[PDB]
């Protein structure tokens, strides 16, 4: 009987010690996968906009051949 | 075999344990401070059993009053008799158990069962010789049920060639609305049946029934309870407090009570019943005690003894009475009723006869049944037990202090032999 109740109590500690554990780790892990996911649509986006930066210059460097003929 | 050691564990614990002491007190002539101011001597010859002695004469109850949170403890030592206990005898966490036997049996309490036993430890080498334990507790909430049968089965480690005698409050829907009581006291039993020799089994329904139907209150108090209860120790602990003859220390009662070593679940009864408010100034004739104390509704059990046969009969009559017709009367019952009791154990009711009378009574009679008709109570709380556990239900506040379903299995598993064991000797 002292065995057991030695085994119940730390039983109790070690499943209470695990929910903090994966709490913790399912935290951690959502939290890193959504700076990621965040990072990259703004990545996205802003390399969108720099094309458009780089277009704008193939339509100022086609009519500076225009200009001189 | 001479000193008791008394333990209250919980509220429903030290709640009826205080009134036990005030009242025995009181027989004794001991005032709540300790000093004695009696007539008789009788009150003296065997004061020894329950008290210590001190300087200035002073007796100190030999009582350890145990809780898991301060309340009832600091009520207690408010109450009337408070200043009489130990100082050092109290006990007490702050965390509280929560109606919870496992919190009580696994956890909270074995944080604190050692400090416990350090006082039980201290109280038993000041015994010139111990007889054994007396516990006070209920098996519905979570200290005196779990925590209770925790120190029962650590005592007997230090002690088990000791007696370990319970007055256990089974529970009630009756008086309790708390879900969990079936667990609770399945769980105890389990405990009791392996550890203790002689438990009273003081039913909370028969209690409550007893108090709205034959004392019509309509609104019953944990006092008027309680007052039913501290009647009954009183009187079941008479051939041990004063001079007699008849099961005069707990090895004895239960050498005579227990023939086998698990059914020792006995049935109290009483007569004249009585409430605080109740008047008494008529008393009883002793044929009147007898028809009574028999009668079902004079049980503290809640079990109609009709429906099973007595292995075991003691019966105690206290105050100035024929002793001659004392006889004729008990005689008459087991001739009367001689259906009830089992042929196989002759001679099997035992009478006492005090002189002292309780306390505002002239004459009184306490019983005490080894009955089989006791399964009816075991029966109660495992169908409560069931009806939940079947479903799994708030199993979750238990699994989470560290206890396994497996652990539920076993305890309803051994509760249901017992019934069963109840009813081989029932057809014998
Ligand atoms: N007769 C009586 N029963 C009580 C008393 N207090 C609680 N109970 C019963 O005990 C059960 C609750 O246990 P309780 O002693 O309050 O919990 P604990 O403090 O953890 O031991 C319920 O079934 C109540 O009916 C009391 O003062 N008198
Ligand atoms: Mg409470
Ligand atoms: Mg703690």
């Amino acid at each position: 009987k002292r065995e057991h109740e030695r085994e119940v109590i730390q039983k109790a500690i070690e499943e209470n010690n695990n929910f903090i554990k994966m709490a913790k780790e399912k935290l951690a892990q959502k939290m890193e996968s959504n700076k990621e996911n965040r990072e990259a649509h703004l990545a996205a986006m802003l390399e969108r906009l720099q094309e458009k930066d780089k277009h704008a210059e193939e339509v100022r460097k086609n009519k500076e051949l225009k200009e001189e003929a | 075999m001479r000193e008791i050691v008394h333990i209250q564990a919980g509220q429903c614990g030290n709640q009826i344990g205080a009134k036990f002491w005030e009242v025995i007190s009181d027989e004794h002539g001991i005032d709540p401070t300790g000093s004695y101011h009696g007539d008789s001597d009788l009150q003296l010859e065997r004061i020894n059993v329950y008290y210590n002695e001190a300087t200035g004469n002073k007796y100190v109850p030999r009582a350890i009053l145990v809780d898991l949170e301060p309340g009832t403890m600091d009520s207690v030592r408010s109450g009337p008799f408070g200043q009489i206990f130990r100082p050092d005898n109290f006990v007490f966490g702050q965390s509280g158990a929560g109606n919870n036997w496992a919190k009580g049996h696994y956890t909270e309490g074995a944080e604190l069962v050692d400090s416990v036993l350090d006082v039980v430890r201290k109280e038993s080498e000041s015994c010139d010789c111990l007889q054994g334990f007396q516990l006070t507790h209920s098996l519905g909430g979570g200290t005196g049920s779990g925590m209770g049968t925790l120190l029962i089965s650590k005592i007997r480690e230090e002690y088990p060639d000791r007696i370990m005698n319970t007055f256990s409050v089974m529970p009630s829907p009756k008086v309790s609305d708390t879900v969990v009581e079936p667990y609770n006291a399945t769980l105890s039993v389990h405990q009791l049946v392996e550890n203790t020799d002689e438990t009273y089994c003081i039913d909370n329904e028969a209690l409550y029934d007893i108090c709205f139907r034959t004392l019509k209150l309509t609104t019953p108090t944990y006092g008027d309870l309680n007052h039913l209860v501290s009647a009954t120790m009183s009187g079941v602990t008479t051939c041990l407090r004063f001079p007699g003859q008849l099961n005069a220390d707990l090895r004895k009662l239960a050498v005579n009570m227990v023939p086998f070593p698990r059914l020792h679940f006995f049935m109290p009864g009483f007569a004249p019943l009585t409430s605080r408010g109740s008047q008494q100034y008529r008393a009883l004739t002793v044929p009147e005690l007898t028809q009574q104390m028999f009668d079902s509704k004079n049980m503290m059990a809640a079990c109609d003894p009709r429906h099973g046969r007595y292995l075991t009969v003691a019966a105690i009559f206290r105050g100035r009475m024929s002793m001659k017709e004392v006889d004729e009367q008990m005689l008459n019952v087991q001739n009367k009723n001689s259906s009830y009791f089992v042929e196989w154990i002759p001679n099997n009711v035992k009478t006492a006869v005090c002189d002292i009378p309780p306390r505002g009574l002239k004459m009184s009679a306490t019983f005490i049944g080894n009955s089989t008709a006791i399964q009816e109570l075991f029966k109660r709380i495992s169908e409560q037990f069931t009806a939940m556990f079947r479903r799994k239900a708030f199993l979750h506040w238990y699994t989470g202090e560290g206890m396994d379903e497996m652990e539920f299995t076993e305890a309803e598993s051994n509760m249901n032999d017992l019934v069963s064991e109840y009813q081989q000797y029932q057809d014998a």
